[PDB]
């Protein structure tokens, strides 16, 4: 910070002075006189495309927009409804009307992306018995990192297994 | 004018608040608890505090010595996420005193009261500051509500450390912790993220490794770290609310300072936040922006006990919780009740305790009601949570001008605590954020419209305003009149002119406390002196009838009312049955009990002879053994409204305060007594019975079973007659009403004493005697000496009675005994105004002064005054009051009598006397010349003098350290145990310590053989001394004395210690190297 040119003297104007927000796009320009709230500063600020515009509830809170695009207004009209906390809490089953029945991987008003968890069915179908070993034939899913969890189970009549018992356990040879 | 608002509710405020949620809300936030494995759930309905109710009244409660409280139900609910199945209760947790009419709480019987402390808010700040030359680094901190810190900076880079605890850490990466792409705080700052960019070493390792070392390598090292590791560290230590709470306040204040936009409950903090910190941080290196001073009272709060206690319980809970977090979960699905998996006791600890101790259940001290008031709103820095005195020095203690309204500065101990202790300014209260809202007043187009209810806003001293000083010359109608009226603005006084000016004070006299705005003029007098005015009038003992005072500052008709000394009109009614100890004008039946029948409480009993029933009680002991008891006051069948009044506190009196007396002083310098810090009195003082107070007294005293056996309380002793199995009941007690005095005997018990120990020489004089002695100690209790005084009471207790003693004791005994006092010399004893002085003679009535019209005068002070005490201010008053002492009329006033050009005080005071002549025209009442000094005689002799002195009725009143309260005496006595010298504590037989500097002034002195033995016989050669006791009992000298003790003490020590200390002699011709014990 210097000193004045030499050093005389330093002012105001007055000439009123305004507080003027970033949100303060103004209409009025060097050597405008507008009126006492003459038209002035109006910010006509901009979003763009996205899904729907679900008006930024106006209310919410004085004002308080929240400016959205919604988009994926994903109709999956049966996703039945069999929800409820039993010992557990809840769980739009999303039975389907097909009885598919898509639980909750993503429960309700969640909010997740990238492969994001959404719904999970139950079969009771190609589930084997009590253990055993799976010595199908022909399926077809890679290693594909996820030969493991994460399937894109291609095509299978073909899956058989040898459901087993199991009883796996280190002591000594002491006992049966 | 205005309308004071209670003051005292500060608490009841609290209180109710918790009480009317302030802890469902967390109970029931603390409600969810379930198996190890999510299975099995143990919620409750955290919503009612259901609490069967208390059981004793408060008297009782005094009486049985408990502590009133209540106790406390929960309902739970339906448990387990295995088979989701109730077995539900409620529980009972614990007992809450639930308050008191003082809005104290009194536990244990005794009474006591939870100071409110005042500390910091959450929040964040900043604070720069500069390197020896002018490098002018920042810095930041934050504070949760509880949970630790996050600390940042700017160290001669520009580069910047996301340290946590004073300086725990030091990373370039401050805002690097848990978020990824970097442009959140690279672009998405929109200013300078480590100036513009990036440290130097901007290096961004934070892939598999982020959360990872940073918490490892330079956290908490030694450990194969593990991007676990370093994640579950960080989020334990600011994400489980379980410990984190930034505070409401926490939320309150960021959004403001940084106005994040987070309401949201959001209990615990973000990311955005954080950043949005480190922006700031930024942006003032570039200085956009300001540092923050927490001194700004403003920024600083404090807390009562609704959550001091609050907060407590929740760890009560914790503690709790993990017994139950097993008890409850790990054994098996059956037996696990909602009933016996949940145990108070660690709650009813943490409570039992905090009021059991802390340093806030401070006792109650009800010297006088004003002690009390202001001993609730008091407030406190210093506390868990605080300061210690040493850690925090200096100007931590001073009058940061925002508490200008809010704190009276006039207003302190001191001992070291000054400052540190402040108490509540007259209007100030609190948000519940627990900021201060400070009543104003608006004034438009620089005019206040008055009719404006106050101004309940201004909780900080930033209304940033122009904000008037209550005191200025108003013009009648608003205006102001002055265009240079001050003002503060942005902490600052500034020539204002009326126009322009928001804000004026409610009044000129509401910064300052109790005993304080009370001054008579204090306009007029040194701050300090007034200092030690008001504390004076906080020590006043009360009195049989201490008078309503002459001329007083008005305020105060409130204080007493509030403090819960009196009784007050509860409701409505006039008055029927009134007898010296209930006023049946309650539980009678009639007008008074029934316009306590006119409209009819909600619960209470609303029409009949009702429990307004208050008792009255006569003669209680206080916490400084003081009595008090109000006496009916009021007639008979008439006619009352609530919160009128109804009968006298100790020394309250017309239903207004009344500290202490008022007697006609003049101002001479009487020889020596009175010639300097001395008072003369007459006779007539005491004789009136003015000045004498009460006190009483406890004594107790008990049995216990010796594994020699019991030890007891008998009528019966050895050695007695008069004093002795006299006034002694059957078990040796006394009866009620009993003069005693200073030897006799409270209450007579034994011992087993036996023997088996004894010197030939007893077994002779036995045998010359014969006397088969006898075996038994014989402890009686005995009035020590210096007392007096009829015997109130008796309060017994063994199995029967309450059984409240400690283990294996028997009886107890309690006795009380009281005392009339009266004046004497020796006695502190001053007026409102710093006038500390001390009683030398008293002088026959008939030898003072007296007056013109022979009444004798009767005090008489030195007339030089306002010195270094700067109190002129009394010689104002006590003009007038002589004023309205001939007038004979009282007259209240306040302080800054302004809007006035002239001192205003000055031709008040004088007008009143002018004309007081001539009401009465005794003429002498009033001299223009010389104004009101009067001729005076003197007793003595009969003449006055050259120079007329002043005189004036006057307002002193006594105080309690009481000439025996400080008065000791030991030939010798009981000594220490370890260290042998005489056991100096001031109850009981103590000895002057002579610490160096008073050795310092012996050495110093010629001969010094006193140094020497003072050193010793007198205190530690054991046997040195008592032989030398002897050897004056023997009638000659005293023999030279050996080497005190402790010394050889220090020797022991220090060799215990690898040592070989030889202390020793070296004596022969061959001389002799030798050692010692």
């Amino acid at each position: 910070t210097t000193t004045a040119a030499r050093g005389g003297l330093i002012w105001i104007l007055s000439g009123e002075v305004y507080n003027l927000p970033p949100g303060a796009e103004l209409v009025v320009k060097n050597g405008d006189r507008v009126e006492t709230n003459g038209v002035l500063a109006e910010t006509k600020l901009t979003t763009i495309h996205g899904g729907v515009v679900r008006l930024p509830e106006a209310t919410p809170g004085k004002s308080t927009r929240e400016i959205e695009i919604i988009t994926a207004s994903v109709v999956l009209d049966q996703a039945t409804v069999t929800v409820q906390s039993s010992q557990g809490r809840n769980n739009y089953l999303i039975t389907t009307g097909n009885n598919q029945v898509f639980n909750l991987r993503a429960t309700p008003g969640t909010k997740v992306q990238n492969g994001q968890v959404v719904a999970e069915l139950i079969d009771d179908r190609y589930r084997t018995t009590t253990g055993g070993f799976l010595k199908f034939a022909g399926v077809e899913v890679q290693k594909k990192g996820k030969a493991k969890l994460g399937y894109e189970v291609v095509q299978g009549g073909t899956l058989l297994w040898i459901p087993e018992e199991t009883h796996e356990v280190n002591k000594d040879i002491s006992l049966l | 004018a205005f309308l004071l608002p209670d003051l005292i509710e500060i608490q009841r405020s609290s209180f109710r608040w918790f009480l009317e949620e302030g802890l469902i809300e967390e109970l029931n936030s603390f409600s969810p608890i379930t198996d190890y494995t999510g299975k099995l759930e143990l919620h409750f309905l955290g919503h009612n505090y259901k609490l069967k109710e208390p059981k004793y009244s408060v008297e009782e409660a005094k009486r049985r010595d408990s502590t009133y409280a209540v106790q406390m139900y929960v309902p739970t609910r339906l448990l387990n996420k295995e088979t989701g199945d109730i077995k539900e209760q409620e529980v009972f947790i614990g007992d809450l005193p639930l308050m008191t009419d003082r809005g104290t709480f009194i536990i244990n019987g005794a009474e006591r009261v939870i100071v409110n402390q005042i500390v910091r808010s959450p929040g964040v700040y900043y604070k720069s500051e500069i390197d020896k030359n002018g490098r002018r680094t920042y810095s930041a901190s934050l504070i949760p509500n509880r949970g630790a810190w996050l600390k940042f900076e700017t160290d001669r880079n520009d580069l910047v450390w996301v340290r946590i605890d004073k300086t725990r850490k030091l990373s370039a990466q401050v805002l690097l912790k848990a978020l990824g792409l970097s442009d959140n705080e690279i672009f998405d700052a929109l200013r300078h993220p480590e100036y513009f960019q990036k440290t130097i070493e901007k290096e961004g390792q934070f892939s598999e490794e982020e959360a990872l070392m940073e918490l490892y390598r330079k956290l908490r090292p030694g450990e194969p770290p593990t991007v676990l590791g370093g994640q579950q560290l960080l989020d334990s230590r600011f994400f489980d609310p379980k410990r984190y709470d930034l505070g409401r306040v926490g939320r309150y204040k960021l959004n403001k300072k940084l106005r994040l936009s987070v309401p949201d409950t959001v209990r615990v903090l973000t990311s955005g936040d954080i950043l949005a910190a480190v922006d700031y941080l930024i942006n003032l290196e570039y200085d956009i922006g300001s540092i923050d001073d927490i001194d700004h009272l403003g920024n600083r709060r404090v807390r009562s006990v609704g959550e001091l206690l609050q907060n407590q319980v929740r760890v009560g809970l914790n503690r709790l919780e993990r017994i139950i977090r097993e008890r409850m979960t790990v054994s098996d699905a059956e037996v696990l009740t909602p009933a016996s998996l949940v145990n108070p006791k660690p709650l009813v600890a943490a409570i039992k305790e905090f009021f059991g101790s802390s340093q806030l259940s401070q006792f109650m001290d009800q010297t006088n009601p004003l002690a009390e008031l202001t001993h609730k709103r008091r407030l406190s820095a210093l506390g868990p949570g605080g300061l210690t005195r040493e850690r925090a020095g200096f100007a931590v203690r001073d009058i940061h001008p925002s508490h200008y309204g809010r704190i009276c500065p006039i207003e302190t101990p001191e001992g070291p605590n000054a400052g540190l202790i402040g108490s509540l300014a007259t209007h100030a209260r609190v948000n519940q954020y627990g900021f201060l809202e400070t009543p104003f007043r608006p004034v438009e187009n620089g005019r206040v419209r008055f009719d404006q209810p106050a101004a309940y806003m201004t909780a900080d001293e930033e209304d940033d305003l122009r904000v008037a000083p209550g005191d200025i010359p108003v013009d009648e109608n608003g205006y102001i009149i002055g265009p240079q009226v001050p003002v503060r603005y942005r902490q600052e006084f500034s020539t204002t002119t009326p126009e322009q000016v928001d804000y004026v004070a409610v009044s000129p006299v509401q910064i300052v406390s109790v005993a304080t705005s009370m001054i008579p003029f204090l306009e007029h007098d040194d701050a300090n002196r007034a200092l030690m005015g008001s504390n004076m009038q906080r020590q006043a003992v009360p009195l049989l009838k201490p008078e309503r005072p002459l001329v007083g500052t008005g305020l105060e008709a409130q204080g007493a009312r509030d403090s819960g000394m009196v009784i007050v009109s509860r409701t409505d009614g006039d008055v029927v049955y009134v007898d010296a100890t209930e006023i049946r004008v309650r539980v009678s039946g009639q007008l008074p009990t029934a316009s306590g029948k006119s409209t009819d409480n909600g619960q209470l009993t609303s029409q009949k002879g009702q429990e307004i029933r208050y008792t009255v009680s006569k003669y209680q002991r206080s916490n400084q053994d003081t009595c008090l008891n109000q006496k009916p006051l009021v007639r008979i069948g008439e006619r009352v409204v609530a919160g009128q009044v109804l009968a006298d506190g100790s020394s309250t009196e017309g239903g207004e305060l009344a500290l202490g007396q008022n007697i006609v002083v003049a101002y001479m310098p009487w020889e020596g007594y009175n010639y300097e810090d001395a008072i003369l009195i007459s006779e007539r003082l005491v004789q009136d019975d003015i000045y004498t107070s009460i006190h009483i007294e406890k004594y107790e005293i008990e049995a216990r079973q010796t594994k020699l056996g019991p030890e007891e309380i008998t009528r019966e002793i050895p050695n007695v007659g008069e004093d002795a199995l006299r006034q002694l009941d059957e078990q040796g007690i006394i009866r009620i009403g009993a003069w005693v005095e200073a030897g006799d005997i409270l209450v007579g018990k034994v011992t087993p004493k036996g023997e088996s120990d004894q010197p030939p020489e007893e077994k002779l004089l036995r045998a010359i005697f014969g006397e088969k002695a006898r075996d038994v100690r014989d402890n009686s209790l005995r009035v020590p000496n210096g007392e007096k005084g009829r015997v109130v009471d008796v309060r017994l207790f063994t199995r029967e009675q309450g059984d409240e003693l400690p283990p294996g004791a028997n009886m107890v005994v309690r006795v009380y005994v009281a005392q009339k006092r009266k004046i004497q010399v020796g006695d502190k004893m001053a007026g409102r105004h710093g006038n500390k002085g001390i009683i030398s003679r008293i002088l026959p009535i008939e030898d003072m002064p007296y007056l013109p019209d022979g009444s004798p005068v009767d005090i008489v002070l030195n007339p030089l005054g306002v010195p270094s005490r700067m109190n002129v201010g009394q010689v104002f008053e006590c003009l007038l009051g002589w004023a309205g002492h001939t007038l004979g009329v009282r007259f209240k006033i306040t302080p800054f009598d302004e809007m006035y050009g002239e001192e205003s005080s000055r031709r008040i005071v004088h007008g009143k006397l002018q004309e007081a002549r001539d009401e009465t025209g005794k003429d002498w009442v009033y001299n223009p010349d010389d104004p009101g000094k009067i001729m005076v005689y003197d007793g003595r002799t009969g003449e006055a003098f050259d120079r007329p002195v002043t005189i004036g009725v006057a307002y002193m009143l006594k105080l309690v350290h009481l000439v025996d309260d400080k008065i000791h005496a030991r030939s010798t006595g009981p000594y220490s145990l370890v260290t042998q010298q005489p056991l100096g504590g001031k109850a009981q037989q103590g000895g002057q310590r002579f610490g160096e500097m008073e050795v310092w002034a012996l050495e110093a002195f010629g001969a010094a053989y006193t140094l020497q033995e003072l050193l010793t016989v007198k205190s530690d050669d054991m046997q040195g001394r008592n032989e030398a006791l002897n050897a004056i009992v023997k009638g000659k000298a005293i023999p030279r004395p050996g080497t005190p003790e402790s010394f050889k003490v220090l020797m022991r020590e220090l060799q215990s210690l690898g040592l070989d200390i030889a202390v020793h002699k070296v004596e022969t011709q061959a001389d002799g190297s030798s050692l010692d014990v």
